[PDB]
RNA sequence: ACGGAGCCAGCGAGUACAACCUUGGCCGAGAGGUCUGGGUAAUCUUGUGAAACUCCGUCGUGCUGGGGAUAGAGCAUUGUA
């Protein structure tokens, strides 16, 4: 309704997000993920990366 | 500075009477006598090299060694 | 017998090059002469200053050789090595563009280089005339 | 031999012996790689002292260091450029340069800037963090 | 009679030009990141600002200060239109006034208030 | 250390609904401008001919050409800035 209600959120760290809530910290981008790091190691072998060695 | 880098036409008298006849002749033998330092006796060992007098035994930069000319 | 470039070696045979040259001077000169750098980090400029350009010309050619197609981005990546970025670790950037690139602008018209298909220069029929024959005259130097 | 040391150029000392740049290079202005370009246009040999020298080569020196835009320099291998309103480029390479920053520095303290504010108080104006650097201040 | 200390300017010869050459003459006459800013689209950052500081000299009382043109907008760069004109800077704490002169030209309106107490 | 000359690796990574890695050719003393591609990837960048090293020259034991901090002016680029 109102006129300026937004920033250019085009890059950055503000803009990007994770899949699940929404933490702009910690955030894996590789591969086209996005899953933050503490919800990639419970996810794991779910999506099937695993520990070999 | 320590002296004994500055060209003087004394001193090049001097060389070629103290160039024949010795065992050891290179950059680190001439500077331990206050002659030319650093560079200036590579020159020196450069004119020694070309009509005789001296003959070489090794060839690189920063190891030059040589030995009279029996 | 068997006269190839390989047989005389790499260093010995850019200096039979540049005297080749020497003689003629009609390898052209830029204009960038001794108002150079050499590459994009680099704290002296080129202690030879004359003759010089010679030298990389020679180097160039005998590299155009070998391999099938040189480039000028590559050539610049070859002859560039390491710098002093202030109180940081040694980095490796390219060398200068504008000499090496007169090189081979300038070699096209002396009778050496080739445009080639795809990308990049290949060797002319007349340039492996210029660069056997300094190889035989080098060969004659050692034997 | 050993014709002259010190041996004054624009009231600067240039000491006898050394060189040809690493001399020039007492001249408060001329550094490694300027005394390189201005022996350049003149054509003298680096291998060579150079305090011993012949009378011209100081006097052709001095006409090239004076004057940027005559002689063969590209333009963008000078000190200051840029001063005044709308117009021209200019520089120095003797008592002239240190004389005439302390004059460009008033500039910057007349106008008052962020820099300018930073140089009255002798702190680091160049956005480091002042947490460790230089522990003793000036 | 004819000089008056110094011409107060960017690089070369004289003053008397700068009070009639608007923005785009100007930014000719200028270093790397006023052109390069220049350049890309500029809307409303000089739209709002300058239909008061042009209002205020007709407002003003003759000769005196006009009004002051308060800044949030403190990235501008002093263009030669506004030389006479008080502009209030924003820190957080007040608008903090700032007078133009032909002096400050080629800077910005932050650097000239400083936002931290001591000094 | 400062010059040329010689010249060799392996782990990786990489856009089509975005703006990724980007050779070859021209412009430039640089940085970087531009025309073109190729690549959804032992196929194109890429042989990622990366450094330290090798070998002849320039300096030689002097806060020195070692070392690079503080500084000023401008030329580039990413961005609403």
């Amino acid at each position: 309704e109102n006129v300026w209600y937004s920033h250019p959120r085009k890059f950055g760290k503000g803009s990007r997000q994770c899949r699940i809530s929404g933490s702009h910290s910690g955030l894996i981008r590789k591969y086209g993920l996005n899953i933050d790091r503490q919800s990639f190691r419970e996810k794991a072998n779910d999506i099937g990366f695993y520990k070999y060695r | 500075a320590k002296h004994a880098v500055v060209l003087d036409q004394d001193k090049f008298d001097r060389i070629m009477k103290e160039a024949p006849t010795y065992r050891y002749v290179s950059v680190s033998v001439l500077v331990d006598r206050f002659k030319l330092g650093g560079s200036l006796a590579r020159v020196a060992l450069r004119h020694l090299e070309n009509e005789g007098i001296i003959k070489p035994v090794s060839k690189h930069s920063k190891q030059a060694i040589y030995t009279r000319a029996t | 017998p068997g006269v190839s470039v390989r047989d005389v070696p790499a260093q010995d045979f850019i200096n039979n090059y540049a005297s080749f040259l020497q003689r003629q001077g009609k390898l052209e000169v830029p204009g960038y002469v001794d108002i150079v750098k050499t590459s994009a980090g680099n704290e002296l400029p080129p202690q030879d200053s004359e003759g010089w350009f010679y030298k990389r010309a020679a180097s160039v050619a005998r590299h155009i050789y070998l391999r099938k197609q040189v480039g000028v981005g590559k050539l610049n990546k070859l002859y560039g090595g390491a710098k002093n970025r202030g109180v940081r670790p040694h980095k490796h950037v390219d060398a200068s563009g504008s000499i090496n690139r007169k090189v081979l602008q300038s070699l096209e018209k002396l009778g050496v280089v080739e445009i080639s298909p795809k990308g990049g220069r290949r060797i002319s029929d007349n340039g492996l005339r210029d660069l056997d024959r300094i190889a035989a005259a080098t060969l004659e130097d050692e034997e | 031999g050993s014709f002259q040391h010190i041996l004054r150029l624009l009231n600067t000392n240039v000491d006898g012996n050394i060189n040809v740049v690493y001399a020039l290079t007492t001249i408060r202005g001329v550094g490694r790689r300027y005394a390189n370009l201005v022996c350049k246009k003149a054509d003298v040999d680096l291998h060579k002292r150079a305090g011993e020298l012949t009378q011209e080569e100081l006097e052709r020196i001095v006409q090239i260091m004076q004057n940027p835009t005559h002689y063969k320099i590209p333009a963008w291998f000078l000190n200051r450029q840029k001063d005044v309103n709308d117009g021209k480029d200019y520089h120095s390479l003797a008592n002239n340069l240190e004389s005439k920053l302390r004059d460009d520095l008033e500039r910057l303290k007349k106008i008052r800037s962020h820099r300018g504010i930073r140089h009255f108080w002798g702190l680091r104006v160049r956005g480091q963090h002042t947490k460790t650097t230089g522990r003793r201040r000036a | 009679r004819k000089r008056s200390f110094k011409t107060y300017s960017y690089k070369g010869v004289d003053l008397e030009k700068l009070l009639e050459m608007p923005t785009e003459d100007f930014v000719k006459l200028a270093p790397a990141r006023v052109r390069r800013k220049f350049a890309r689209g500029l809307s409303e950052k000089p739209a709002g600002l300058m239909k008061k500081l042009r209002a205020a000299k007709l407002s003003a009382p003759e000769n005196e200060k006009p009004a002051v043109v308060r800044t949030h907008l403190r990235n501008m760069i002093i263009v030669p239109e506004m030389i006479g004109s008080v502009v209030g800077v924003y820190n957080g704490k007040v608008f903090n006034q700032v007078e133009i002169r032909p002096e400050m030209v080629g800077h910005y309106l932050g650097e000239f208030s400083i936002t931290y107490t001591p000094v």
